[PDB]
């Protein structure tokens, strides 16, 4: 769950 | 009961965080984020942090020096039911990270990623 989580650019 | 994506288990809220720190800059960083290093103190928390993440993260185990005992941020000795998830290290290496079910330790000044704790 928590290491291939990808976050947008702002 | 938690802030918006730290994860509620147990007592607790757990955040995870890739930024490659210290173990002094992760416990700051805890610290920062009114929280603090993990205490992994049991088998029950063993087994959700293995279930959530492969990577190494820091803990908050430590030793003042390598010939004294290692203690969780709270002040707490590791209990005697753990030593059995402490693999063994070398002088001067006196800080520790989770990885896969064990507790490893190595070079405080090393950088990881980490894990952060705070009450509900
Ligand atoms: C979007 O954010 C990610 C970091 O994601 C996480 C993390 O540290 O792993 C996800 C965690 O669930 C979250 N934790 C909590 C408690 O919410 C943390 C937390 O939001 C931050 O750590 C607080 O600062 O965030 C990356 O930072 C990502 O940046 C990109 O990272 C890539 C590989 O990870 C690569 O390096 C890219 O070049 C880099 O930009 C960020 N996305 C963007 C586009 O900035």
């Amino acid at each position: 769950a928590e290491d291939d989580v990808v976050t947008p650019g702002c | 009961p938690c802030d918006t994506n730290w994860r509620y288990y147990g007592d607790s809220c757990y955040g995870f965080f890739r930024h490659n720190l210290t173990w002094e800059e992760s416990k700051q960083y805890c610290t920062d984020m009114n929280a603090t290093l993990l205490k992994i103190d049991n088998r029950n928390i063993v087994e959700y942090i293995k279930a959530r993440t492969h990577l190494i993260r820091w803990v908050g185990l430590s030793r003042q020096k390598s010939n004294e005992v290692w203690k969780w941020e709270d002040g707490s000795v590791i209990s005697e039911n753990m030593f059995e998830f402490l693999e063994d290290g070398k002088g001067n290496m006196n800080c520790a990270y989770f990885h896969n079910g064990k507790m490893h330790p190595t070079f405080c000044e090393n950088k990881h990623y980490l894990m952060c704790e705070r009450k509900a």
